[PDB]
């Protein structure tokens, strides 16, 4: 209730379809179809425009996830299938993970160990790594391609897979015969998973919903509405009281947990529908939040009243 | 092609 609109505050004039904030949220970091990740340092970004750092890739980038206790080690996927642990100090790749034999859509880095490092691929698998190990530690054999996979915030041993199934299947590592629990409701593949806390899970989807859903209990939560999302990855990112993702038009969504409709929302000649909102990402559990869209422009939002 | 959710 306490806002109604976002506010741009500062801005960086091709598709991004990764942004994220290291684990101080002093840098950010953004990856797309220009096969470049540049590091751009948050606080220079809002009160001026230049990366402080650029690393070619040979791959156009599905994902990034940096590395929450090695700070200057940042992941990445590609349309290759390569997961590669990038040293944004030295530039150099550290590890180079080619086991996946079709493009690779998502990487994360877990929280509690961080040495881990989990992938999911159009080849229906989904494989742990652990930075001191050239092979993968455990791989899953899945029906269906993998959209999107995160580690639970609070222990490496759970995961989250958003597939094109429609379905998220929620792992527990130390037995993989049969995930915990599959969760249904989507309509369409499962384009993103991210988690609020311990229990809450959100998910995305090219059916133009998202859904919050109780992992402990696993139970159905919520469904929101509102913004279009039919065929694109178009960005979802959590915090503790807010969802956010990006739209078909050219627009960023705002939910409450806890209410199904949008608090807000912002547009970034052409038709709205023209240009999609490709990445997000919430700065913690505040109200500001990096977001690119198909022109590859970059805008710091903030919710306001 | 690129940024385009996949289908089974």
């Amino acid at each position: 209730t306490r806002y109604s609109r976002l506010r741009v505050i500062a801005e960086i004039r091709n598709i991004v379809s990764s942004i994220e904030f290291d684990r101080d949220d002093e840098l950010f970091a953004t990856a797309g179809v220009s096969r470049c990740i540049k590091v751009f340092d948050f606080s220079s970004v809002v009160n001026e425009q230049c990366p402080i750092v650029e690393m070619s890739t040979r791959s156009k980038l599905s994902c990034l996830s940096w590395n929450k206790h090695e700070k200057n080690h940042i992941a990445s996927s590609d349309y290759e299938g390569i997961v590669t642990v990038w040293d944004v100090t030295t530039r150099q790749s550290l590890m180079e993970y080619e086991e996946h034999e079709k493009r690779a859509w998502s990487v994360d880095f877990s929280r509690t160990e961080p040495s881990m490092l989990v992938s999911g691929s159009d080849d229906c698998k989904v494989k742990v790594w652990c930075t001191r190990q050239e092979a993968s530690v455990i791989n899953i054999d899945m029906k269906a391609n993998i959209c999107c996979v995160k580690y639970n915030p609070g222990s490496s041993n759970y995961i989250a897979v958003g597939s094109a199934d429609h379905h998220i299947h929620y792992y527990d590592l130390r037995n993989i015969s049969q995930p915990l629990h599959v969760f249904s409701g989507h309509k369409k593949a499962v384009s993103y998973v991210k988690f609020l806390s311990n229990n809450e899970l959100a998910s995305a989807s090219t059916d133009s919903t998202l859904r919050l859903w109780d992992v402990k209990d696993n139970l159905p939560v919520r469904t929101f509405r509102g913004h279009t999302n039919e065929k694109n990855f178009v960005g979802l990112t959590v915090n503790s009281e807010y969802l956010a993702c990006g739209s078909e038009t050219n627009e960023v969504y705002v939910y409450h947990k806890e209410i199904t409709r949008p608090v807000t929302s912002h547009r970034f000649e052409e038709e709205a529908g023209s240009y999609f909102i490709s990445a997000v990402c919430w700065k913690s559990d505040s109200p500001t939040m990096l977001t690119a869209n198909s022109q590859g422009t970059i805008k710091v939002l903030v919710l306001a009243a | 092609g690129f940024g385009v959710v996949p289908s089974f």
